[PDB]
């Protein structure tokens, strides 16, 4: 609900180039905890076909010693 | 029991003094190997199903060390013994040892010194990897040992035994082109390309004058 509220902020207030650089050995980059949140918001959705079976899982285990 | 090399007692820890002397034999030797053979990374992107035509975070910048790392890996790994890096007065200095001259090169030299007076500019290229300095050191050398052949080189002022007409063209067969005016025509091309540049520059000067006047009136 705050996404459209954030969207409408800059629409009422509209007020206004990607070149390489070099990794320097006296400077650091984000990693660890906050890097795992950058990778966990953008990945593939899977809508699971939820069932309730499980006798196939039962007897397959029974027949194996 | 002379003062030159008696083996005479305990002599502990000389195995590295021996082998580094023995290893210097080849460091000077493979200089003789090379002399005889001398004679003869943009920006990348991706197709994400979620975000199509997205730009990746890592290739935005470059490391500048990974391409240096692989360069280092196929290098020789040597274990330093403190007797190898020995330095003397003959260290970190000029010069080398010139290859001692041959009778083959004498008849390429004195005939060049009989036709021309003494012209070290073109003798230097005749001897392809010899330099301007030591042929001048050879010139002062041959005054002292053979003082009579430099007189015969001076005295003979005429066409010699006319065998040098091939040797005239043996110099003139390398990259056959009329250098008296082929040097002129590409230099003409060099100023022709420059004559484009001011036209490309000065028309870029006048486009500045029309735009900076336009926003003045606006």
């Amino acid at each position: 609900a705050n996404v459209t509220r954030k969207q409408e902020d800059a629409r009422r207030n509209p007020n206004p180039m990607s070149v390489k650089s070099v990794n320097d050995p006296s400077q650091n980059r984000l990693t660890g905890s906050l890097l795992a949140h950058k990778v966990a918001d953008e990945e593939a959705n899977i809508e699971l076909t939820w069932a309730e079976g499980t006798f196939e899982q039962f007897k397959d285990t029974i027949v194996k010693e | 029991c002379k003062p030159n090399f008696p083996i005479g007692q305990i002599s502990e820890n000389f195995e590295k003094s021996k082998m580094a002397k023995k290893a210097k034999l080849e460091k000077r030797r493979h200089l003789r190997e090379l002399r005889m053979r001398a004679r003869q990374t943009a920006i990348q992107l991706k197709l994400n199903p979620d975000g199509t035509m997205a730009i990746d975070e890592e290739t935005m910048v470059v490391d500048r060390h990974k391409n240096a790392s692989i360069e280092n890996e196929y290098k020789e790994k040597v274990d330093e013994n403190p007797f190898a890096n020995l330095y003397n007065y003959g260290s970190y200095g000029r010069g080398s040892y010139t290859d001692p001259w041959t009778v083959e090169e004498m008849i390429k030299f004195y005939k060049a010194l009989s036709m021309w007076g003494t012209d070290f500019n073109l003798i230097s290229q005749l001897y392809p990897y010899r330099s301007r300095k030591q042929v001048k050191a050879k010139f002062v050398n041959e005054e002292k040992k053979r003082p009579i052949l430099i007189e015969l080189a001076l005295r003979s002022k005429l066409p010699p035994n006319f065998d040098e007409y091939c040797c005239e063209i043996k110099k003139n067969i390398g990259t056959v082109a009329d250098f008296n005016e082929k040097l002129i025509e590409l230099q003409n091309e060099h100023k022709h390309h420059m004559k484009e540049i001011e036209e490309a520059k000065n028309t870029a000067k006048e486009e500045d004058q029309t735009a900076q006047r336009l926003n003045d009136a606006n």
